[PDB]
């Protein structure tokens, strides 16, 4: 599952099948912009959520 | 993580927050400063090392 990327060292042995945060985040951007709701709110479980 | 409670601030206050992100390397700040030119604000906070 998801693992915090090494933002200081580069390692090629990272085989994670867990979906990228970027792809799902842009997917929800896509759906909300398609739905054209100018008035929205979001709730999150913790700072780890963001 | 340094600014999580600032994120909570609208939850009980009338604050409106404009969160921006800096991509890695110092060359990516130019688009953000240009959009700061386009969007007029004067109250900015830099959360960085």
């Amino acid at each position: 599952r998801w693992k915090h990327p090494s933002v200081d060292s580069r390692d090629l042995f990272y085989i994670n099948l867990y979906p990228d945060y970027a792809a799902i985040s842009r997917a929800v951007l896509d759906l909300v912009l398609y739905y054209n709701w100018k008035t929205v709110t979001v709730v999150y479980e913790d700072s780890t959520g963001l | 993580i340094r600014l999580q409670e600032l994120i909570k601030a609208p939850s009980r206050y009338n604050i409106k927050i404009k969160i921006r992100q800096l991509p890695p390397a110092n060359k990516d700040a130019k688009p953000l400063l240009k959009e700061m030119k386009k969007s007029k604000e004067f109250y900015v906070i830099f959360d960085c090392s």
